[PDB]
């Protein structure tokens, strides 16, 4: 199984700040690496689909990148709506695996 | 659009089998060629696959858990199926089920879950 | 630039040069970082050694993320250094071999004639052994330093052992790889300008 | 039948230490599918468009 | 619409005795220059005929 | 390649071992290098193939 | 057509400041999106580069000349200006002024120097 | 900086002869070579453009070729109008190098 590792597991900023979440897998997984959004109590949201793509509907201050096994998330101008989870999947292999997740908390 | 639902009891005791249903709409599981998935949150913890199953009634399932795992599919009702054998207090975990999408790119079809449902949350007690 | 001049001041060769600058074309970032202090690491050696051909502002010096481990008080003790990668990045991880001009100057710094060095890690494995020859002068240089590296993955441990000849790791790099950067070679002038 | 058949293509491996070869190796394949994908496209909208006129 | 954005390109370094690599990954390059500029060319040329026979 | 020269005496009862092997366009010569190696699969030791 | 002429004094004493002019004809120094070049050839010797201007005004010098040098642009005559603090008599050469042009090539613009101008003799002696 | 040397540098040869000037480069400059041609008391004159192209108005007898760091300019069928010195300019890196030039004299 290719494990994925995010980083830090917890992070705070305030709004208006930068937010940088890092992910690392343990194989190449080439582009395929999506970006999920956690919100308390809901199923979660998808924000970035090809390793530098949006889903339609995530707001413009979502980005991110990546190569073979070092991957970014990267959240501009952060908002309080922002306050979720971050999970980090691969779908490169059939044992489908996510990271541990990243709290981001706000302030 | 696009909607999935799941449904079950919500409690299951030890040694039972978990059973739950995940009803598709605005989709069609005999038409799109897409895979569908299970996947469950265990609280305090991240998320973890469960399997998949295909079009074609192609199943898969994750390694550490294919002993217990039986996962189905009827498409007369646009319907999911999953069920473990053998629950214990390990997997007390909220159950989602999945779409996985897909945009064809440089190595292959690249694939995402993109409608995640609502969410069951499934207690083993007694 | 086209063009560099300061590279390789002590003349040798460097290994797997163009593998490396591929490599560093995909980071954006790194810590730099003293793998092996020279102030607690050896206390048994000499961690001064310089040379005319690095000379800085007139006066001999040498590199600045490694030493050369010379003998102390007539004897070169055995090393044995290691190194675990606790940094969550993969680590590069620089060090050279000295080969002489000849003999006597073999035995002048590391009291022996039969040096060698041996570097490992879980993947890793190379025994180096001095070349002396009297060699053609290159920045006024008869003999040579030639440099290694290897990437640590991280949780790895690399070891360094030598009974002479060593040009030990001092810094080392700590890599924080991007996506979309890479390197230019340009004389263009360098402004406050933006662009995309 | 001016698109020919497409024969057995499998990937390589490559080592730590051969970096540049492997990018070498990505970038032919991911050319050569960017200029096929442009001209399988292009023919077809070119055609489609005679179609129509030509009825 | 149907050409792509071009993302991060760079060159690379060769040894001495890396000569056929170095060859080869030109070769990769200048052939693929030489088909996009044949495609861009083309495709205006097609288009503007037609424009001025739509008119 | 022995992770101690302990090991190398006792299985090969020699120093200064080594292998030759040759074909008609093929020749290659190994000398085991001793070195305590990190455990990978709990050897210190290394067979290269 | 596209013509160069350079114009200056022809003698400059040592220690003074040399300047000279090249007025551009037949072309734009606005338009075009080319480089300016000044070169000079000192008697018996081959020819040197001492720099170029660009449209944006952005300039690049001889390295080993260019704490002497400055260059410059006016867009509104079409005249380009060179100047050599502390003149001396390693200076006396025929100044020069081009223009660089190119050919789009494997590699990027392919630059060369197709219109040189005439040549202005600058001596330098008291 | 690239040093540009050109060999000979003084070369004689009869009319209708033919006359071949190397240059060699200290650094791989790939197609980024010009060639003039300078009349005593003339600015020189552009001769060839790419290694391989000729400017127009230039005439037919002249030519050349080249790679990385080698490359030649031959003139055929050598005329008088033919005189002129020669010189090697590489256009690859910004602080441009002329050769020290070649001397072309007839008969
Ligand atoms: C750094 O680069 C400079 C060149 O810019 C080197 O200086 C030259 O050194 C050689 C002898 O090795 C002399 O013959 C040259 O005349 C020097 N050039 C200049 C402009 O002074 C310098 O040695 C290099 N230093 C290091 C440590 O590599
Ligand atoms: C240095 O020498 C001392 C004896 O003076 C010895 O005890 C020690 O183990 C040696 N090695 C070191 C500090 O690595
Ligand atoms: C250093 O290694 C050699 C070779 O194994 C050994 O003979 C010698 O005793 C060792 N050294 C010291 C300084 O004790």
């Amino acid at each position: 199984d290719i494990q994925m590792t995010q980083s830090p597991s917890s992070l705070s900023a305030s709004v208006g700040d930068r937010v940088t979440i890092t992910c690392r897998a343990s194989h190449n997984i080439q582009n395929f690496l999506n970006w999920y959004q956690q919100k308390p109590g809901k199923a979660p949201k998808l924000l970035i689909y090809a390793a530098s793509t949006l889903q339609s509907g995530v707001p413009s201050r979502f980005s991110g990148s990546g190569s073979r096994t070092d991957f970014t998330l990267t959240i501009s101008s952060l908002q309080p709506e922002d306050f979720a989870a971050y999970y980090c999947q691969q779908s490169y292999g059939l044992p489908r695996t996510f990271g541990q997740g990243t709290r981001l908390e706000i302030k | 659009q696009v909607q999935l639902r799941e449904s079950g009891p919500g409690l299951v005791k030890p040694s039972q089998t978990l059973s739950l249903t995940c009803t598709v709409s605005g989709d069609s599981i005999s038409n799109g060629g897409l895979y569908w998935n299970w996947i469950r949150q265990r609280p305090g913890r991240g998320l973890e696959w469960i399997g998949y199953i295909y079009y074609n009634g192609v199943t898969t399932y994750n390694p550490s858990l294919r002993s217990r795992i039986a996962i189905s599919l009827e498409t007369a009702k646009n319907q999911l199926s999953l069920r473990l054998s053998s629950v214990s207090a390990a997997d007390t975990a909220i159950y989602y089920c999945a779409r996985e999408g897909w945009v064809p790119d440089y190595g292959g079809r690249n694939y995402y879950l993109d409608f995640w449902g609502q969410g069951t949350l499934v207690t083993v007690s007694s | 630039t086209p063009n560099p001049e300061n590279g390789t001041c002590y003349p040798g060769y460097f290994a797997d040069y163009e593998e490396l600058r591929e490599q560093l074309s995909s980071v954006s970032s790194f810590e730099r970082f003293e793998i092996f202090p020279k102030e607690s690491s050896w206390p048994n050696h000499t961690v001064t050694g310089v040379s005319a051909s690095c000379s800085h502002n007139g006066k001999s010096s040498f590199y600045r993320n490694l030493l050369w481990l010379t003998g102390k008080n007539g004897l070169y003790p055995n090393l044995s250094k290691s190194y675990v990668n606790n940094k969550e990045k993969e680590v590069l991880v620089l060090w050279g071999v000295h080969h002489p001009p000849n003999i006597g100057n073999q035995r002048a710094l590391y009291h022996t004639e039969n040096a060698y060095v041996s570097v490992v890690s879980s993947h890793y494995s190379r025994r180096f052994t001095p070349e002396i020859a009297k060699r053609p002068k290159v920045r006024d240089q008869e003999g040579r330093i030639n440099y290694y590296w290897t990437l640590l993955e991280p949780g790895d441990t690399i070891i360094f052992e030598a009974n002479g000849n060593l040009i030990a790791p001092w810094y080392a790099f700590a890599l924080s790889r991007g996506f979309g950067s890479g390197i230019i070679t340009s004389n263009a002038p360098m402004d406050e300008c933006d662009a995309k | 039948e001016k698109m020919n058949t497409q024969f057995t293509a499998v990937g390589k491996e490559f080592n730590k230490l051969e970096r540049r070869m492997e990018n070498l190796n990505k970038k032919v394949d991911d050319g050569f599918l960017d200029i096929w994908t442009y001209n399988a496209e292009l023919l077809v909208l070119l055609e489609n468009e005679r179609t129509l006129d030509f009825h």
